[PDB]
């Protein structure tokens, strides 16, 4: 046994992005979500199978168990549920997507509005090396311009015209646009149709207008099935891979997102705990999924079953994104906004390890100096991994312990998961036990490399690598030369202290970022610290032409210069 | 991780001997293996921090297996005292004896003293030759025996 | 992919900034994994100062690998990159 | 409650995403040929148009001389279109399409040879059925067969003499005709290359303008069209010559390759007359099934002449490509025939005597009164342009027999009541929710519940109407249409992709079962499977065979169903 | 957390990101926006760039060409979230090392 | 640089970017990422900000190069040593 | 609440399970007892394509000891296959880039 | 045994820096092959030397050097006409356990391709023959003619969990034996 097994460091070089057809749904799901109720009072409001919530998808809370990985809400991934659809319905996202492609071809026999030999030339182009966003824009653009133009398409001429949305989200396309003084077979089976249709009723004249041809999601997936692998390039959608289909960008399969996803909170106003928006919205669309199966083998009123298909394609709309008359969050919503998911977590974030307090001035630190207070030097720490060059200090350290700041609050074992708390267990043992590859968190001490960062933030100086020195009063204390970069006044202002954790970070702070080595302003190259008011008045004050020192006074002027 | 090529270079069974031989002078050591060290290394995780785990295991059953003495019958080790000088001064027999086939790490380290053997490793044997070439081989390989 | 020889080579002399700090903290992370150190600490413990030190006894064993945008790169050691 | 790895493994709810166009093509050329020809056809239906270097850079192969291989075995199985386009500007290279109608002959091979078979008026004698079999199938698994090596393979003259002899039977026939250039170019770049050379032969300064000018251009190029076409889809320039003191000879040096069109008239002369056995008694539903006999010989163009297929149809007075059908179908003296003609090729065994009532021995009276019935008859089978002679006309069977095996195909799948809602939404125009109460007078809940049920498919068309200029359904009723184009299209995916499965079902138990097939198909075990073989083993073997046994018959009932469909 | 009462965290936000990034210090930047942010320890798929569990690719069932690498869970959760709509954002990997 | 005046809003940006994410993080998220969907979209992750979304290091500053340990192998301990027995069964042909 | 909504036909033990048939299931009635015809006919299918594969048009091939052994010295050749060049063709219905495989 | 050259990368932690970097790589690359089978390669002993010792690479967050490097490594790769003595340690009526001093001892020896006389009892018998038999742990001698390397692993977590819960093809390479000709079995039937 013992068989090889292989690890290679790896990193992303790049994302696909595409749709999750059907079989990619169920593929990736791994429980199918059926039932519209979350909990039943039968079971005392526990989460069962085939729920909203169901256990297999995950768990919203730390003292529970997936059944699919049976890990607890820190080490359960979150596992998808996939819902099925009688019925289909639009997509929200792919509307204009949807809008475009039933441009392309025509909807009486599934064939594309263009010539077989026609933007074949353009195709070739499309292969040109150096192809950029704006050309691939510019060319599907003209594409579907030249496919807008051609009304007859060469497998049958129908007149397709235009394919715009409901004055709602129904589609209707205008078979009989283009129409005038002209006289077809179709326009004569047309006739004779509306004829039968005017000879019984005492009221559609006048309803007889508009009632073009509409394209329902149902009649489009079933005309999107019907297209061939060889018009998907034209389309803009490579089917050399699964998926690529256009069928597959209608809403057949629901992927129910994962417990981890949306999160139920616990023990919110009535002792239940309460859900959310995304879960009641599913629940909802499983309801209405599970009636609209129902109508199908009873045979309800098809303008009643009209309602309830028309409110899923409303209901959908605002989970994806609630943009239909409003304060339902839809996932476009978590996505969207300053506090939204890209701008609030993804370039941008809250970061352990960092303090901020009021900050004094301190003419007898250094410039490149930050003073910390010793209350928060105890509780921000630098994770120092034992050395053969550092080992006696940090037993030191973590016999000292976390109470006294020299010390240190936390040891993480080398060869152990979860660190030790230094409150309790006897830290001369562990003093005496450190090894050489133990990581003690100890605490801030004179000399550590700190961020230290004032907002807003305007340009790069606004925030500077600072060395800490420890002090016991409860301000982030800064020399005065260096309140220019930061605009600071000392009247209230409060500044951001953080303590980069790794040795590289770390290095790069105070390297790059230093005080010292930014006393220029890179957009002029002028100083931009440098003495403050008092500083130039005083040296202005020695400076005077009226200045005399004898010798003593001299002297003492110099020992306090230096 | 992706293996080059399966086929290298062949062994002859006593080139892996000093090979193997080589490994445990050179380090893993098994008569220091089975003294104790209370101090050991003192650096954390054995003598400088190292140790040879599920090492040294493969690099003794094999040794062991060949110093049990070759199966030509029910004293040596068997590969222990063959020289290079050894295997060197005997090209004239082993070249000049021909076989058209790489089969000789065979008879190298197994099977003297019957000609059933030579039989089995190279077959269809008795067809190519059976007349007086079927003897000469066995005493040769048999002449550190 | 093509390593252009120690020779020829059309990148600065100088180490920058960049390079400056990213060895000091390779260096430091290195020292901080317990690997030897070839400089007098005279008492200090802190891997980056260790490191500064090194870097000023210019005795860091590490070489920049400067990938130019056509794909290729050149090395320069440590010691031969001047400050 | 059904697992989801459950599922997708048995439920093969990942093969339902396949277009059936690219999956049943795929698949054939996996099951016959190999799996990098196979990728070399999906990737052609994939993308179209492409070279040899799209390949190398679209697929897992990138070896030039091993997609060279792949790529001349697809085209000699006729898989395969080229077509060598010229940049003026630089060097040309070709491009590459697929043929759709030859894999055909992959998947037809079983009913070509079974037709072949049947067909032929000698067939008792076993010898003579045995060895056209064995030349149909070397023929169809050769693609263009020659006499040249076979003559020289066979080993007896006299042998020998046969071959020549019935080749010249099957290019008459029309099961061999003489390929060319016209087998492996698209028809739309045909007709753009007969199209601008016409443009550039005409000298400046004409009285005439645009209009007129691609007026004569266009009627210039579908002459020479249809010339170039009609000079090789019937011919006999191979096989004309004749030498001194011998019998007709063929063109030894040229490639024959087996037709198809001539073959799919026979098939479609067979399901209609499939069709008047379950239509009609077999008193005069024996007579009709060598009535289309005569004429399927020389019978017009199923769905398109290619004058159809390589360019737009028209935009204004569109009517003329129907017209001009019609009018050959008219024109065209040969198909029609008198009852004189029809009494020479009766065969001895029907009478034709206790067949007519009039009143509540091959006599041209009578059989000419089952061409009158058949005339009169409520499907037009055939037309009367004088006195005697009749013909088939296909200017209205076509729609009228594409509704009729629809609609039936409907009521296979369905309920009589789903059967006679599709009806009346058949023939009656544009119902509504209650012309359908005036029309069916039946139970309107399960009308209605059949009418879900059929909702699902391309079936009927749905509308909406505004009450409002906002266009909501559920504020006013609405009404239904026919939209009999999109029903037509469903029959082809649905049934492209049931074909598709059954042979990805034949291939994963040929996956699954390849030792065991391996050790069937050998030369000293076949013929002598139940001796050198396990109990258990053996078993196994035999009702796996079974098995394909069975999925080659369903197979064999589902070709049936998509010929008819694929018409216009 | 957001607050002093809850013992939140200072946020890093854009500005001090593009501040951080103007001096060129790109492992302070993955210091302070992943590694003592949020680092996630997720396990993607190298046929197919989707994330699994428990080093399951539990889409290709095989676990093969599962690998594992830190993300933000920013960027787990915003993967999720695609997949929830009709948005697949596959992965595709390649070494750091083999130059 | 691209041949035209491109500005600095939502419609200048798609100017040969392709990279959705940095897209989205800078001004209407759902619509790119949407259209990235459909269109199947490929953009590799070579932005800072897509390298700092997705836990990567960009590739500016002390990322814009690459730090190298020199093994200081010699050759001539690199070279197949002590192999007689393939030459033996070479020469015996 | 969108649980008021209920048309007068549809009850309510019907709805809320839902999951629906994992195959939709309808027999066809193209799988009809078998015929001598229909059984000769899968014989031939059965006979063809495995016509094309023991013959030269596979192209789908993507003990390997480095010594060979002296069975294997004067032992029968598995099957000398007819290569794709070997194969006569005609020159006219190929491309010119597809000449330089054949043996000319 | 054969050898056979690897491709591999091998990490390098900054504690072992000080040692020489030939030693270093050989110990990576032992503790990564030390008894280790190679899927569908074979089994491997140890790494006999070193080729490509590319300089090694850092990547900008262990400080570890990753070292390319290709080297020769001693596989126990019998091919058709090999011949062994192996010692058997089990056995059960399906065809004897043959097992080795430990190195790898789950190969297995049909009986049909075995002496054809030889059958197995429920009243545990030795052996039965038309001559000689031999017992339990005891010198043995056969082929190999066939390999086949076990490289499925299917395996879900959750019934991983299940089998832990409670709590097959242990090997990815196998053996089988033969003893057609006379005189395989046994070093010491006559003479
Ligand atoms: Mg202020
Ligand atoms: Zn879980
Ligand atoms: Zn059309
Ligand atoms: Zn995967």
């Amino acid at each position: 046994k013992e068989v090889v097994v292989s690890e290679t460091p790896k990193r992303i070089k790049g994302l696909e992005f595409s749709a999750l057809s059907a079989a990619d749904i169920v593929a990736q799901s791994e429980v199918e979500v059926s039932t519209r109720d979350l909990f039943d009072l039968e079971k005392d409001r526990a989460p069962k199978a085939n729920g909203a919530l169901d256990p297999k998808m995950g768990v919203s809370s730390s003292s529970l168990e997936c059944a699919t990985c049976h890990g607890n809400l820190a080490s359960c991934h979150g596992h998808f549920g996939h819902l099925k659809l009688a019925l289909p319905v639009f997509h929200i996202g792919y509307f204009k997507a949807t809008i475009q492609i039933l441009q392309g071809i025509c909807k009486n026999c599934s064939a594309i509005l263009l010539s077989e030999t026609d933007k074949r030339q353009f195709l070739h182009e499309l292969r040109r090396p150096g192809v950029d966003n704006l050309r691939r824009m510019g060319i599907l653009k003209k594409i579907l311009d030249q496919c807008k133009k051609q009304r007859r398409c060469l497998h049958c001429g129908a007149l397709n015209g235009v394919v715009k949305k409901a004055a709602a989200l129904k589609i209707i396309h205008d078979t009989f646009r283009w129409v005038g003084k002209k006289s077809a077979p179709e326009k004569d089976i047309w006739v004779g149709e509306w004829k039968e249709v005017l000879a019984h009723n005492p009221e559609l004249e006048r309803y007889v207008k508009r009632c073009m041809d509409d394209l329902n999601p149902l009649k489009t997936l079933n005309l999107f099935k019907q297209i061939k692998s060889a018009d998907c390039e034209l389309l803009g959608i490579d089917a050399t891979v699964p998926s690529g289909r256009p069928e597959t960008y209608i809403w057949r399969y629901l992927p129910a997102p994962p417990v981890c996803i949306r999160p139920s909170v616990m023990m919110q106003d009535s002792p239940a705990s309460n859900e959310d928006d995304l879960t009641v919205k599913l629940t909802e669309i499983v309801w209405t999924s599970s009636l609209i199966k129902a109508g199908l083998d009873k045979g309800i009123s098809i303008n009643n079953m009209m309602e309830h298909w028309d409110y899923l394609q409303l209901t959908v709309a605002m989970y994806i994104n609630s943009d239909s008359v409003k304060p339902i969050r839809g996932f476009c919503q978590r996505l969207k906004g300053k506090q939204g998911r890209f701008r609030g977590n993804l370039s941008g974030k809250r970061v352990d390890f960092s303090g901020r307090t009021v900050i004094s001035p301190d003419p007898n630190l250094s410039i490149d100096e930050v003073a910390v207070p010793d209350r928060v030097a105890k509780v921000l720490t630098y994770p120092e991994k034992v050395t053969r060059y550092n080992r006696h200090k940090l037993q030191e350290l973590i016999v000292n312990g976390p109470n006294v700041h020299p010390g240190a609050n936390y040891l993480l074992k080398r060869n152990e998961d979860a660190r030790r708390n230094l409150r309790y267990g006897d830290r001369m043992k562990l003093a005496k036990n450190l090894q050489i590859g133990d990581v003690v968190e100890r605490h801030l001490e004179d000399g550590d490399v700190v961020l230290f960062n004032r907002q807003p933030s305007l340009h790069r100086l606004s925030i500077l690598s600072h060395y800490a020195k420890i002090r016991p009063w409860r301000t982030f204390r800064l020399n005065e030369c260096v309140c220019t970069p930061y605009n600071a006044d000392f009247d209230g202002d409060e500044m951001n202290l953080h303590v980069p954790q790794t040795e590289e970070a770390r290095a790069e702070a105070i390297n790059l970022m230093g005080v010292k080595n930014n006393l220029l302003t890179p957009k002029s190259g002028e100083p931009i610290i440098a003495a403050t008011q008092d500083f130039i008045t005083g040296s202005y004050l020695i400076s005077h032409k009226d200045s005399f020192y004898d010798r003593a006074t001299l002297t003492q002027l110099l020992s306090m210069m230096s | 991780m992706k293996v080059l090529e399966e086929r290298n270079a062949f062994l002859s069974d006593y080139e892996v001997l000093k090979f193997l031989t080589d490994l445990e002078k050179k380090h893993l050591w098994d008569q220091k293996s089975l003294a104790a060290l209370k101090k050991s290394r003192s650096k954390g995780k054995q003598n400088r921090p190292y140790n040879h785990p599920e090492l040294q295991g493969i690099t003794r059953n094999v040794v062991n297996y060949l110093s049990i003495n070759k199966n030509f019958i029910n004293e040596k080790s068997g590969i222990s005292k063959m020289s290079d000088e050894s295997f060197a001064e005997l090209m004239t027999k082993l070249n000049s004896f021909k076989l058209f086939k790489a089969e000789k790490l065979q008879i190298v380290n197994q099977l003297p003293a019957n000609m059933v053997h030579l039989y089995s490793i190279v077959e269809e044997c008795d067809a190519r030759f059976d007349e007086k070439t079927i003897e000469e081989m066995l005493e040769i390989i048999s002449g550190y025996a | 992919e093509k390593a252009i020889p120690k020779d020829q080579r059309a990148t600065t002399p100088y180490m920058t900034k960049y390079e400056r700090a990213r060895i000091l903290g390779t260096r430091a992370l290195q020292i901080s994994m317990n690997a030897p150190v070839f400089v007098d600490l005279e008492g200090e413990t802190d891997p980056l100062r260790i490191a500064m030190k090194e870097l000023a006894e210019k005795k860091i064993p590490l070489v920049i690998r400067r990938y130019l945008p056509d794909g290729s790169f050149e090395d320069w050691s440590v010691e031969e990159l001047i400050v | 409650l059904v697992t989801p790895e459950d599922v997708m493994t048995i439920s093969s709810l990942e093969q339902r995403t396949l277009n059936p166009d690219l999956f049943l093509y795929k698949e054939l050329v996996k099951a016959h040929l190999g799996e990098r020809a196979a990728s070399v056809i999906g990737m052609l239906v994939a993308l179209g148009r492409l070279s040899v270097r799209e390949l190398v850079e679209k697929i897992d192969g990138m070896d030039v001389d091993s997609v060279k291989t792949t790529l001349v075995s697809l085209t000699q199985l006729r898989c395969v279109k080229y077509l060598q386009e010229t940049a003026i500007s630089g060097k040309k290279t070709t491009y590459y399409y697929y043929n759709e109608e030859g894999i055909h002959i992959l998947l037809y091979s079983g009913l070509i040879i079974d037709e072949i078979i049947t067909q032929m008026r000698v067939n008792d004698e076993e010898e003579h059925k045995q060895l056209v079999a064995e030349i149909v199938q070397n023929v169809i698994s050769l693609g263009s067969l020659t006499v040249e090596d076979y003559l020289s393979s066979v080993t007896s003259d006299s042998m020998k003499y046969t071959i020549s002899s019935l080749f010249v039977q099957l290019c008459e026939m029309g099961y061999l005709i003489q390929i060319s250039k016209l087998h492996y170019t698209p028809i739309e770049d045909l007709w753009q290359f007969l199209y601008e050379k016409h443009y550039k032969n005409i000298p400046r300064n004409s009285p005439l303008s645009d209009l007129k000018k691609r007026s004569q251009a266009k009627m210039n190029a579908k002459t020479d069209f249809a010339k170039i076409i009609n000079k090789p889809n019937e011919l006999s320039q191979i096989l004309t010559v004749d030498p001194k003191t011998s019998l007709r000879i063929v063109k030894p040096t040229v490639s024959l390759t087996i037709n198809l069109d001539r073959f799919m008239k026979g098939r479609r002369s067979k399901q209609l007359i499939n069709l008047a056995k379950t239509r009609v008694g077999s008193v005069t539903a024996q007579v009709y099934k060598i009535a289309l006999r005569l004429t399927e010989q020389k019978s017009p163009k199923i769905r398109d002449p290619l004058t159809q297929t390589g360019l737009l149809q028209d935009l204004e007075e569109a009517k003329s490509f129907q017209d001009e059908a019609e009018l050959v179908e008219e024109k065209t003296p040969g198909l029609t025939f008198n009852a004189i003609d029809l009494a020479r090729h009766l065969p001895a065994e029907l009478d034709l005597r206790g067949s007519l009532l009039s009143r509540k021995p091959h006599s041209a009276s009578l059989i000419n009164s089952h061409l009158k019935i058949l005339a009169s008859s409520n499907f037009p089978f055939l037309n009367e342009t004088k006195p005697g002679v009749y013909y088939v006309p296909y200017s209205k069977l076509m729609p009228v027999l594409k509704s009729s095996v629809y609609e039936y195909v409907i009521a296979s799948t369905l309920g009589p009541s789903a059967m006679r809602l599709s009806r009346c939404i058949r023939d009656n125009k544009l119902v509504s929710e209650k012309i359908i109460n005036s029309t069916a007078l039946m139970k309107e809940k399960d009308i209605r519940s059949t009418l879900a049920s059929l909702i699902r498919y391309n079936s009927v068309e749905i509308q909406e109407v505004p009450r409002t200029a906002d266009r909501s359904a559920s504020r006013a009723v609405f009404l239904f249409r026919c939209k009999e184009t999109h029903s037509y299209n469903f029959m082809r995916q649905n049934l492209e992709w049931n074909m598709a499965n059954l042979l990805f079902k034949k291939e994963k138990l040929k996956q699954e079962n390849s030792t065991l097939l391996k050790k069937a198909n050998r030369d000293d075990v076949k013929g002598r499977e139940n001796e050198l073989l396990l109990p258990s083993e053996l078993n196994q073997l035999k009702m796996v065979n079974e098995r394909e046994l069975n999925v080659f018959a369903r197979l064999s009932r589902l070709l049936s169903l998509w010929e008819v469909f694929q018409m216009a | 957390t957001e607050g002093r009462s809850r013992d939140g965290g200072l946020r890093l936000g854009e500005m001090e990101r593009d501040c951080v990034i103007a001096y060129g210090a790109s492992q302070l930047l993955l210091e302070r926006l992943m590694i003592s942010s949020d680092a996630f320890e997720v396990d993607v798929c190298d046929k197919c760039g989707l994330m699994g569990y428990s080093g399951w690719c539990t889409t290709c069932k095989s676990a093969e060409n599962i690998i594992k690498m830190t993300i933000p869970y920013a960027a787990k959760l915003l993967f999720q979230e695609l997949l929830s709509m009709n948005i697949a954002p596959r992965l595709r990997l390649e070494d750091i090392f083999q130059q | 640089y691209k041949g035209e005046v491109l500005g600095i809003t939502r419609f200048g940006l798609s100017k040969m970017r392709d990279s959705v994410l940095q897209l989205a993080s800078f001004e209407k998220t759902t619509d790119h990422l949407f259209d990235a969907a459909f269109y199947m979209k490929k953009d590799a992750v070579e932005g800072v900000s897509e390298c700092i979304i997705l836990g990567q290091t960009m590739s500016i500053g002390t990322g814009s190069f690459k730090v190298v340990k020199g093994t200081n192998i010699s050759e001539k301990d690199l070279v197949p040593k002590r192999c007689l027995f393939e030459s033996l069964s070479n020469e015996a042909a | 609440n969108y649980m008021s909504n209920l048309p007068f036909g549809l009850g309510y033990g019907d709805v809320g399970k839902n999951h629906i048939t994992e195959f939709p299931s309808i027999p066809l009635p193209i799988n009809g007892p078998i015929t001598n015809k229909e059984r000769s006919l899968a014989v031939k299918y059965i006979n063809f394509g495995k016509t094309v594969k023991d013959g030269p048009f596979y192209t789908g091939s993507m003990t390997n000891d480095g010594i060979e052994r002296y069975s294997d010295k004067y032992l029968k050749k598995r099957k000398i296959g007819i290569s794709i060049d070997d194969h006569p063709y005609n020159l006219n219905l190929f491309p010119n880039e597809l000449y330089n495989v054949m043996g000319i | 045994f054969i050898l056979s050259k690897i491709a591999d990368l091998v990490r390098i932690p900054p504690d072992q820096f000080h040692r020489d970097t030939i030693s270093a790589i050989t110990h990576q690359l032992n503790n990564k092959f030390a008894n280790k089978i190679i899927p569908n390669v074979g089994l491997c002993i140890t790494i006999y030397d070193l080729l490509t010792v590319e300089e090694g690479q850092l990547k900008p967050g262990d400080g570890s050097s990753y070292i390319n490097v290709t080297f020769r490594a001693v596989v126990f790769k019998p091919f058709l006409g090999e011949i062994v003595t192996g010692w058997i340690s089990k056995c059960t009526a399906e065809g004897i356990k043959v097992s080795l001093l430990g190195i790898f001892d789950d190969i297995f020896i049909p009986q049909n391709m075995l002496f054809e006389g030889c059958y197995y009892t429920p009243e545990e018998s030795a052996w039965i023959w038309p001559k000689l038999y031999f017992d339990v742990n005891e010198k043995i001698r056969f082929r190999i003619e066939r390999e086949v390397f076990v490289d499925v692993k299917p395996k879900s977590p959750k019934e991983r969990e299940l089998e832990e819960r409670a709590q097959e093809k242990p090997p990815a390479y196998a053996l089988l034996g033969s003893c057609q000709t006379d005189g395989m079995g046994l070093v010491s039937w006559w003479e």
